[PDB]
């Protein structure tokens, strides 16, 4: 009974020893994988002292990438999205179409079917030589039908719009205009709502655009895409 | 009596042991003393160490290009033409062969010495400094990647390192050139010695071994002249009225 | 006899147990640690922080205040040093002091005291109006007789303002830096363990210039290199 | 029990006898290295002072006369009247005030040194070597009987050690002029500097006192200068295109 009694000590102990290694594996790989985040965020931040080429491997660590595919029960009649349903054409006049609610009576707005509740995202869209835009997210509870609702990032959307092809302005008060020498040819939305941040970049050569002030999230956003001009010229997602 | 026998070797072991203290004492007294002269020099060393040298040179002819003269005294050369008319000197390593080029004699490794060159109603002339260890057989480019430290006058114009973009805008002629070299800090000057104005300075360079002053004539019947040192009065008699006017 | 042999490896391998939780335990801490601090990193890189609303914060969270007082010993024979230990001047004929083998025979530069070995540390000094000045990190083994360039293959770690308009770091070879306004306090942050140096602005928040990716593989000191005679001197703000 | 015992000693005993020898060797090799670095400091000590000194003068304003106006660089000098008057010049043992002459900074024991003067348009002056236990208080003959060898001009003529029967037959005026001396063989020499040609040279003497240089300066109020050492560039920095054209 003695020998017996000291063997499954032993074995108790090793059980012992084997979950703690264990628990010690688990804590080694949470710390790794904070390690590498700083790693990702340091040389994020280094290179965005003048410029870099690490814009297009960042993002690939940080966030997510997007499957972003349009909802046509949320298009406008005035806008026609592709049977992919990833792209939109401003249409001649506004076809046939019930009034629906999640429709934007007076903008000219169209959103997408998935919803972004939590997480950090992007997607680029390409412009080209684009006349007129607007691009950013909108919330569910804003209204979708009077057209006073003047543009604010404190209403629930967070837009910026190129105008002319010479004024890239955010759509805040005052008119916040941006200087930009080169006209770029595609676009990068960063999307964060644990921290409620909204990062708007060129995706030509890595060079900052806009930053929205801190304000903090309340509810799942849906992608906004504003055409008011009609231009050959049309907007494609990646 | 394996005890008394075993113990009787304390004494010798106290005796080493003294031995070894007293050497251990002299050791010490020595050494201080030793200490003490060393510093003595150390301090006489550094008193004499800020001092501006001036030298006087004198031509090896064992360097000098087969178709250069010297003259008696090697204070001065000329180019010949072709004056190996029955004459042979021998290619030992340490000779020229493509360049006309002559050295200096004495080897320089610490402090800062100076020299002054006459270069008038010459055409095309170089005076600099050069490392002991270049190469002397065949085409070599004069550039301080090889060792050499020169400056030159070339068709007209007055050239640095002998890189054709960092021409000088000298405002007359050169008659009398100062070489300046300090060799802690990779100095290498040079002056124009008749307003004592500072003409040129190369950058900075390690040497790690010993220069040796480097003269080149381009032109053809010509003569360079070393100035020489200031002698004074030695090897001459000085009457009472006094010696004035020496020649 | 096996009981015995059982007791033995049962002591063993508790004690194997034990050292297994210490092990754990100190995972543990070095997770949470890693936490805040990069918290503290996020909040410090967050943007281009000017309005000193971080600043201050990110220098007192994630870098300790060094005290650093100038030694004599080092000292270039013109150099002058104040009774305070913290000032330095350029006087007009050098002095006459011994030759021990830990002073600049020949370049104009005066050490620091104290060396770091790892950390995190962080100090200020005021420039003011003066025309020329080089700061920065030097190793201890760098050679102090004779001229050497004073280049990071050498174990020198610098930057400053030389002609009264031009500022530029000290590399091989030398590199132009082009600032939209005059700095008059230059605060220098050191980590060791990353390998990072850092000049910053200190009166707005504005990033002048960072080496970075460097293995030192010994002990470092603050140096300070002045070269014109100037009624200005260089301050050391104490912490 | 003491048998083992001092066995037990006697092993630690021999043990630690080594440390003797390890002691001793490492003080040979050392004072091997210590005897190399000696006689290569004797060698270079034996190849310094051969040569020639070009020595950098700078004046001292303490032997002055109360009447010269001397530069805040301590390296020119000028004679000016009634502007030190009403400023209080302390009366030192080592003051001038019979003839308006200064010393130099420096003094000599041994070797050769040289130095240069600019006298370009000075019409009356006087530049030499004094002993530094000449008579400062007293109008003193500038004589070599009393410790003066100098050269001098004076009303439009180039003179020896100022006996009037020992003009100088120049042929040309003199811009620059320069001073050598040689301590060993009572040797002071006086160059034209234009073309390094030699002027004069006293009769050999025995200093056995330290020398020191000496200027005096006449009615006149044109000053004059005396030529720094050759500097180079140190206290600037240097390009990597290199330095042009350097003025002070
Ligand atoms: C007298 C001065 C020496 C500067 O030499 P450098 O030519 O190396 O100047 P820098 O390029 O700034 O390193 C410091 O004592």
């Amino acid at each position: 009974k003695e020998k017996i009694a000291l063997s499954r000590e032993t074995e108790r102990e090793r059980e012992m020893k084997e979950m703690g290694y264990a628990a010690t594996e688990q804590e080694i790989s949470l710390r790794e994988k904070l390690q590498e985040e700083l790693k990702w965020r340091k040389i994020q931040y280094m290179a965005r002292g003048e410029k870099s080429l690490a814009y297009h491997e960042w993002k690939m660590a940080l966030f997510k990438p997007a499957d972003v595919i349009l909802d046509p029960d949320t298009a406008n009649a005035i806008l026609l999205v592709s049977e992919d349903q990833r792209s939109v054409q401003r249409a001649e006049e506004p076809r046939d179409l019930p009034d629906n609610p999640e429709r934007f009576e007076w903008r000219y707005c169209v959103l997408g079917c998935e919803n972004f509740t939590s997480g950090r995202h992007y997607w680029e869209v390409e412009v080209g030589d684009r006349k007129e835009w607007h691009i950013g997210v909108c919330s569910k509870n804003v209204e979708r039908k009077k057209g006073w609702v003047k543009m604010t990032p404190e209403n629930g959307y967070w837009t910026m719009g190129l105008t002319d092809g010479n004024k890239y302005r955010a759509l805040t008060e005052p008119r916040t205009n941006l200087k930009l020498p080169e006209p770029p040819r595609k676009v990068g939305i960063f999307l964060d709502y644990e921290t409620g941040e909204i990062s708007f970049y060129n995706a030509t050569d890595g060079s900052h655009i806009y930053t929205f002030p801190h304000a903090s999230f309340s509810e799942p956003l849906y992608p906004v895409f504003r055409i008011l001009t009609l231009e050959p010229t049309a907007l494609t997602i990646c | 009596k394996e005890k008394k026998i075993l113990s009787g070797e304390k004494e010798f072991e106290r005796e080493t042991r003294e031995i070894a203290l007293k050497e251990l004492e002299k050791e010490r007294v020595q050494k201080e003393e030793e200490l003490q002269v060393k510093e003595k020099l150390q301090e006489e060393l550094r008193w004499r160490r800020t001092f501006l040298h001036a030298v006087d040179v004198v031509l090896d002819p064992d360097t000098a290009h087969p178709d250069l003269f010297l003259s008696e005294d090697r204070r001065s050369v000329r180019r010949c033409p072709f004056r190996h008319l029955g004459e042979s000197v021998p290619d030992n390593p340490e000779r020229f062969d493509s360049q006309p080029c002559v050295l200096g004699r004495e080897s320089f490794a610490s402090g800062k010495h100076y020299w002054e060159v006459e270069v008038e109603n010459v055409i095309e002339w170089t005076v600099g400094v050069c490392r002991d260890s270049v190469e002397r057989k065949g085409e070599v480019l004069l550039i301080p990647q090889n060792g050499f430290w020169t400056l030159e006058m070339h068709k007209g114009q007055y050239r640095a390192v002998s890189s054709p973009d960092r021409i000088l805008p000298l405002k007359e002629s050169l008659c009398r050139v100062g070489v300046f070299l300090d060799y802690e800090a990779g100095d290498v000057s040079f002056y124009n010695m008749r307003d004592r104005s500072h003409i040129y300075t190369c950058p900075r360079s390690a040497f790690s071994v010993p220069v040796r002053p480097f003269f080149r004539l381009g032109c053809e019947d010509s003569p360079i002249f070393i100035c020489p040192a200031l002698t004074g009065a030695n090897g001459v008699t000085v009457p009472e009225e006094g010696l004035t006017l020496h020649r | 006899e096996e009981k015995k042999t059982q007791f033995r490896k049962k002591k063993r391998e508790q004690e194997l147990r034990e050292m297994a939780w210490s092990t754990m335990k100190q995972e543990q801490s070095t997770r949470v640690k890693l936490l805040e601090e990069l918290r503290w990193r996020s909040i410090q890189y967050a943007s281009r922080g000017e309005r000193h609303s971080a600043y201050n914060e990110w220098k007192k969270a994630l870098f300790k205040p060094a005290d650093v007082i100038l030694d004599p010993k080092t000292a270039n024979p013109i150099l002058l040093v104040s009774e305070d230990q913290r000032s330095v001047q350029r006087a007009k004929e050098p002095q006459d002091l011994p030759d021990n083998p830990e002073r600049f025979n020949w370049h104009y530069c005066v050490l620091g005291c104290e060396s770091f070995i790892s950390g995190r540390h962080y100090w200020e000094v005021e420039v003011g109006d003066r025309k020329e000045w080089h700061i920065g990190v030097c190793s201890k083994n760098v050679q102090r007789k004779g001229w050497v360039k004073m280049t990071p293959e050498n174990g020198f770690w610098t930057m400053g303002l030389t002609d009264g308009n031009k500022y530029r770091t000290l590399t091989e070879p030398r590199t132009n830096l082009k600032l939209p306004k005059t700095p008059k306090k230059v605060g220098v942050f050191l980590d060791y363990e990353t390998g990072d140096i850092s000049f910053y602005n200190a009166v707005d928040g504005s990033h002048i210039h960072t080496f970075l990716d460097v293995s030192f593989s010994e002990a470092l000191y603050p140096v300070f290199r002045i070269l014109t005679l100037e009624p200005t001197a260089l301050t050391i703000c104490p912490a």
